[PDB]
């Protein structure tokens, strides 16, 4: 139940930039869980509060 | 009499032309800056811009 | 864990017969004809559960 402290083993994160038009195809898709994200540079919360 | 209305300090011919220009500007065919957009995840089966 | 199958889904035995080539919007799609109703479905999306 306790919050983790040691850096955890996260699943690999595939970024799919999504353009106005694109050819989606699912050959060679991963079967293991894998987080998918649309934007790059998503580490936006940079203003740390002491 | 010329002092009653400075005609925005434009010449008469400039006004007469200016009206026609207002007609060009207000014309639908040159009105090609488009406002707004719709994100939606459809397939592009039959590409028509309209 | 094995995900349970949702209430609306129709069971379908795979068969080579179910899939075919077909014309659809100027290309040869891998159409899936659907045995309960017989509707052809050229696109992978929009198919019945």
């Amino acid at each position: 139940d306790d919050v983790g402290i040691m850096q955890q083993k996260k699943p690999p994160t595939v970024v799919q930039s999504r353009t106005d038009v694109f050819n989606e195809q699912f050959a060679n898709e991963a079967l293991h869980p894998t987080t998918k994200v649309i934007f790059n540079g998503l580490d936006v919360n940079t203003e740390v509060q002491p | 009499e010329a002092f009653r209305w400075s005609r925005y300090f434009l010449d008469e011919l400039q006004l007469r032309r200016l009206s026609v220009g207002l007609r060009l500007i207000t014309n639908p065919r040159i009105a090609r800056r488009f406002n707004g957009v719709r994100i939606m995840y459809l397939t592009d089966d039959d590409p028509d811009p309209d | 864990f094995v995900p349970d199958v949702p209430e609306g889904y129709v069971a379908v035995q795979y068969a080579h017969r179910l899939f075919s080539s077909s014309l659809a919007n100027k290309r040869n799609r891998v159409t899936y004809t659907h045995p309960p109703t017989g509707m052809a479905y050229p696109s992978p999306t929009g198919r019945p559960h």
